[PDB]
């Protein structure tokens, strides 16, 4: 379930491009054991890109 | 076993990046007790571990670092270990290597592994 959260929240996160999005879902097919670090850092780079 | 990396280039901080390892020479088993890792060497810096993971489990482990940013992964049907690398920082600036162990890892060092791809080189402009 924590793959499966962190799958839709990555989607819809405003501050990611497109390139960036693919490359975090990709992460969670690749390695679902990391789901929470990986939902973490997109959360970090969503932060870090908004909007000034 | 024979290994080859690629899939490395220029790429814009914040982006990402996928980095493929071959593995060749004598044939895998799905569950062959091997251990597949990539490792990094920085500009002025000696290779430094970036993951692992066991080839039969598929169990992964990180290095601090890279957590959250890089996964590992393995498919067994075409005999590939392949790094994601998103939220790419200059400071990941390197070049990597596939590399491999015929067992299970005593360490986190170069010298746990026998066999090395050649290297990809991976450039994170600001």
């Amino acid at each position: 379930k924590d793959q499966q959260s962190a799958f839709y929240e990555i989607l819809n996160m405003p501050n990611l491009n497109e390139a960036q999005r693919n490359g975090f879902i990709q992460s969670l097919k690749d390695d679902p054991s990391q789901s929470t670090n990986v939902l973490g850092e997109a959360k970090k780079l969503n932060e870090s890109q908004a909007p000034k | 076993v024979q290994l080859q990396d690629s899939g490395g280039g220029l790429v814009q901080a914040g982006g990402s990046l996928r980095l493929s390892c071959a593995v060749s020479g004598r044939t895998f088993s799905a569950h062959s007790v091997y251990t597949m890792g990539w490792f990094r060497q920085a500009p002025g810096k000696e290779r430094e571990f970036v993951a692992r993971i066991y080839w039969s489990s598929a169990n992964t482990y990180y290095a601090d670092s890279v957590k959250g940013r890089f996964t590992i992964s393995r498919d067994n049907a075409k005999n590939t270990v392949y790094l994601q690398m998103n939220s790419l920082r200059p400071e990941d600036t390197a070049v990597y290597y596939c590399a491999a162990r015929d067992g299970i890892p005593t360490s986190r060092t170069v010298g746990s592994y026998n066999y090395w791809g050649q290297g990809t080189q991976v450039t994170v402009s600001s």
